[PDB]
């Protein structure tokens, strides 16, 4: 049981930091784009 | 009463516990029960960890 929450816990981690990548990325593109269509 | 005494201690062991293999447990399952067969599909034959 112990080993299978270390598991589960570190799976979780590993998600939220895809997750976050994911996020960083589309926010930065979206805002790199509002920035150009602004300029057109 | 020349020859030196031998004196014969006997013990018998068995496969070790889950709780017992400490972290050990968990960081070989991080590397075959996910990585390896997720990752490679190998499918091969392997024994437990204990």
């Amino acid at each position: 049981w112990a080993a299978r929450t270390i598991f589960m816990k570190s799976q979780i981690k590993r998600q939220e930091a895809v997750a976050k990548a994911i996020y960083d990325r589309e926010v930065r593109s979206v805002e790199l784009a509002l920035k150009i269509a602004q300029q057109q | 009463y020349l020859v030196k005494q031998e004196w014969g201690a006997t013990s018998i062991t068995d496969k070790p516990t889950v709780n017992m293999l400490g972290g050990y447990y968990s960081q070989q399952q991080f590397l075959r029960n996910l990585d390896a067969r997720s990752f490679s599909s190998p499918q091969p034959e392997q024994p437990s960890i204990s």
